[PDB]
């Protein structure tokens, strides 16, 4: 229902995405304080 | 059609297509597993068992 | 979830290594995003581009505004810095991430991870299977639930092994992944300790800004450079202790060669020799949950045990069959005695010997079953069927039959399948063998111990054979019957017949004898005799049966006898006769010399009329002269008053003459086929008349008078 949906790309984008959501929280985390 | 010697099962349309491979790129053997309840011999057999 | 046991102690171990190498990066990440700066003062004797460092002291006087301090920090931080003293925490948080994917690797990709999870679930129920303990303590009565599950459970098994021991794929990922944390290890362990120096609390920097500040070379202090030291020496042991252990996974698998499970230590201990060694992405699973914990692998072995698969299919045998079911399964055959005919049936459920009332016992295509003692349980078993069986024997079994059995069936079609331990059965009398046991000079020596059977008496033979066997003429001592079916192979006496003086019947069906040797007149306590498809055309040798005082029967039908010799008169002994589907177009007087005669059947020949003498054989009662030329009777025929059944069907019979009256016995008649039209009213007033016993056309039949059909009725319904 969940899991069984995603192929290896599927999970490759997803844990990507995550990344980059990572990336764009910490970024705007750090010109709120520091820049 | 060629393992189990039952000629059913002949093909699908676009969705089914589409939602087998996905799943065979998941697991080639679920896809296996599911198709037994579209083949139209193993109905017979079923049928017959239950009769 | 289920998945803690796959993880060996160096994978938890690993696990808890990166767990704290992320701890530290993040916590030295966090740190630097927000109290990490550099304090940077500038030198004002300059020599060389250097700070040449050249009444109470006083303090020196830079005259620059702290937003000039602000600025030559930042630009000295920017320009020179270390970009590993500025980004460690960074570069390990991807260490780490990295790591993570390598590990979870095989475990996010689905392709492995199905079989991971089928091969999870499958040895979790193998290890909680309620039968799997049994079987463990067996080194019973069983639900037929629980044979079911179980039974699945041997299914899915063998499915999973079809499935993924051919594969090899989760060892070859695992081997990849291993490789790559190894070798990923040894570059950062060379790398940050190469560049582990470079972090320094005190810096020089000179980055020539004087149209801004006027000063040249700047001396600053970054505080967290002791504290980034030991937060590198801290981590870059931590990939040592990941190394080590990444090392000794790796070795530790070269050595192993687990691409083959060895499972004869637990195989031969428990004496389950049917334990396979299994192949690669099965062994090496295997071995992991070894390496958890050996006993996982012997609670799956033994649902890879053949002998315990076989042994749950015959609990579930045993629970299947109900003794009730046995008991209306349980018939009569042609001789009174209760048969239960087990056929195509994979093994005994002893429930079958708790019927004693069994009397014949008939085996077909049952494969190699072994008698339990229990059989001892069946005192009515005189006499046994087995076909195509290689079955085995216990002693208490063989002690049993050895008084407890009367008669002896086998039918087998390969020597093997006979038994050797029948010779031990004393209390044989009448034995029966089908099927070809000829061999090439070892003939008739396979069945050799006959002699050993003392109380033998009856013998059926259908084997093809065109020897007489000398076992079976020794054993012919004390046999009273001896029965042979060639069924087509021509046999040659020997002159070996006639040693088996005390035989009183003597069957040859279809051994293609062609002629009568001198042996068979030899047997003096002979009285019957069966000759069937011989091919016998010339049968003159009859004299020499004046021989035989006791000479009660004989048939020679379904042969080429056209005519009959008159020596036959001489045999007045004689008291049945059956020579039909033979071409005899003539009936002897001389014939009629053996009053003694009772049966006659001399159907399917050339006869075209019956002669007057027939009142001289009065003790006849039963003559079948069907597929005949009979067109005439003759009043003598109704002269015998006692004639019980009469076989005339299908002849060419015009009229049947008046005086059937006189036929007092008749019992049963047949006529369909007679080229009659009217039946004689004394047909209808024999006492013995019955419908079945009327066998004629309906068309006919109904020239009789409407009393003699009522009676015929009320006798049909009485």
């Amino acid at each position: 229902a969940f899991r069984v949906l995603k192929p290896w790309w599927d999970v490759f984008t997803d844990y990507l995405s995550v990344a980059m959501l990572m990336i764009g929280v910490f970024g705007c985390t750090l010109q709120v304080m520091q820049d | 059609r060629q393992e189990t010697g039952i000629d059913d099962i002949p093909d699908v349309k676009n969705d089914f297509a589409f939602m087998l491979h996905m799943i065979d790129q998941y697991d080639p053997l679920y896809s296996k597993r599911f198709a037994v309840f579209l083949s139209e011999v193993s109905e017979n057999k079923l049928k017959q068992l239950n009769l | 979830p289920a998945y803690r046991i796959l993880k060996p102690w160096w994978d938890v171990f690993t696990d808890y290594i990166s767990i704290v190498m992320l701890m530290i990066a993040v916590f030295g990440g966090t740190l630097q995003v927000t109290q990490d700066k550099m304090i940077c003062l500038p030198c004002k004797w300059v020599t060389k581009d250097s700070c040449n460092d050249s009444t109470g002291p006083t303090g020196i006087k830079y005259d620059l505004d702290r937003h000039q301090y602000n600025y030559v920090d930042a630009v000295c931080y920017e320009n020179r810095l270390h970009w590993f003293a500025k980004y460690f925490p960074y570069l390990v948080l991807l260490h780490t991430l990295i790591f993570l994917a390598c590990s979870n690797f095989w475990f996010k990709f689905p392709r492995t991870s199905s079989k991971l999870e089928h091969f999870v679930s499958i040895l979790l129920k193998c290890f909680d299977s309620p039968w799997t303990t049994r079987a463990l303590s067996e080194t019973g009565v069983l639900d037929k639930k629980e044979g079911e599950q179980a039974k699945a459970l041997f299914e899915k098994v063998k499915k999973f092994r079809t499935h993924v021991e051919e594969g090899d794929i989760v060892y070859r990922l695992y081997m990849r992944q291993t490789i790559i944390k190894v070798i990923k290890f040894a570059l950062i362990i060379c790398y940050t300790v190469y560049y582990v120096h470079n972090i320094k609390f005190d810096v020089d920097c000179t980055v020539d800004i004087e149209s801004l500040t006027g000063y040249r070379t700047y001396r600053c202090a970054h505080p967290l450079a002791t504290l980034f030291k030991i937060l590198a020496s801290f981590y870059i042991s931590l990939v040592i202790f990941y190394g080590l252990i990444c090392m000794y996974t790796l070795w530790w698998m070269l050595r192993r060669s687990l691409k083959k499970y060895s499972f004869e230590s637990i195989r031969e201990e428990s004496s389950y020799s049917d334990i396979p060694d299994v192949k690669n992405d099965f062994a090496f699973m295997l071995h992991l949950i070894d390496q958890y914990d050996p006993l996982y692998s012997k609670r799956f072995a033994v649902f890879l045990s053949e002998v315990s698969e076989n042994k749950l299919r015959q609990l579930n045998l045993n629970n299947e069959w109900t003794l009730d079911k046995l008991r209306q399964r349980l018939t009569k055959n042609a001789q009174d005695k209760l048969e239960l005919h087990l056929f195509m049936l994979s093994g005994i459920p002893d429930t079958v010997f708790d019927l004693v009332e069994l009397e014949v016992l008939k085996l077909e295509l049952i494969p190699d079953v072994t008698i339990p003692p229990s059989i001892a349980q069946l005192t009515g078993l005189k006499e046994l069927w087995l076909y195509h069986t290689a079955a085995k024997i216990e002693a208490p079994a063989l002690a049993f039959l050895r008084e407890n059995l009367r008669a002896l069936h086998i039918k087998f079609t390969d020597i093997k399948e006979i038994p050797l331990w029948i010779y031990s059965l004393k209390t044989l009398e009448e034995l029966h063998l089908t099927g070809n046991l000829s061999a090439e000079n070892n003939r008739y020596i396979v069945i050799d111990g006959l002699r050993e059977l003392k109380r033998l008496k009856v013998l059926r033979l259908k084997s093809n054979l065109s020897k007489l066997p000398q076992v079976v003429t020794d054993v012919g001592v004390h046999l009273q019957k001896l029965s042979i079916n060639n069924e087509g192979t021509k046999l040659i006496v020997l002159n070996s017949l006639k040693k088996m003086v005390n035989l009183t019947e003597l069957e040859l069906i279809r051994c293609d004898l062609e002629r009568i040797p001198h042996s068979i007149f030899s047997l003096h306590n002979l009285q019957e005799i069966d000759l069937k498809d011989n091919n016998l055309k010339t049968i003159e040798e009859i004299i020499s049966f004046q021989h035989l005082h006791r000479l009660t029967c004989l048939k020679l039908w379904y042969n080429h006898i056209a005519y009959i010799p008159i020596q036959i008169g001489n045999l007045t002994n004689l008291e049945r006769l059956y020579l039909n589907r033979n071409k005899i177009e003539k009936i002897p007087t001389q014939l009629f010399y053996c009053r003694k005669l009772r049966y006659l059947d001399l159907s399917h020949n050339n006869l075209t009329f019956l002669p007057a003498d027939i009142g001289l054989l009065q003790n006849l009662q039963n003559l079948a002269v069907t597929a005949n030329r009979i067109e005439a009777l003759p009043p003598e025929l109704f002269q015998c008053r006692k004639l019980r059944a009469l076989h005339l069907g299908n002849n060419v019979l015009q009229s049947l003459p008046s005086r059937v009256g006189e036929l007092t016995n008749l019992t049963q008649i047949e006529l369909r086929g007679n080229r009659l039209e009217c039946l004689p009213v004394e047909l209808g007033e024999c006492p013995l008349l019955k419908r079945s016993g009327l066998v004629v056309e309906e068309d006919l039949f109904s020239t009789l008078p409407p009393e003699v059909k009522e009676r015929l009725w009320r006798a049909d319904k009485e």
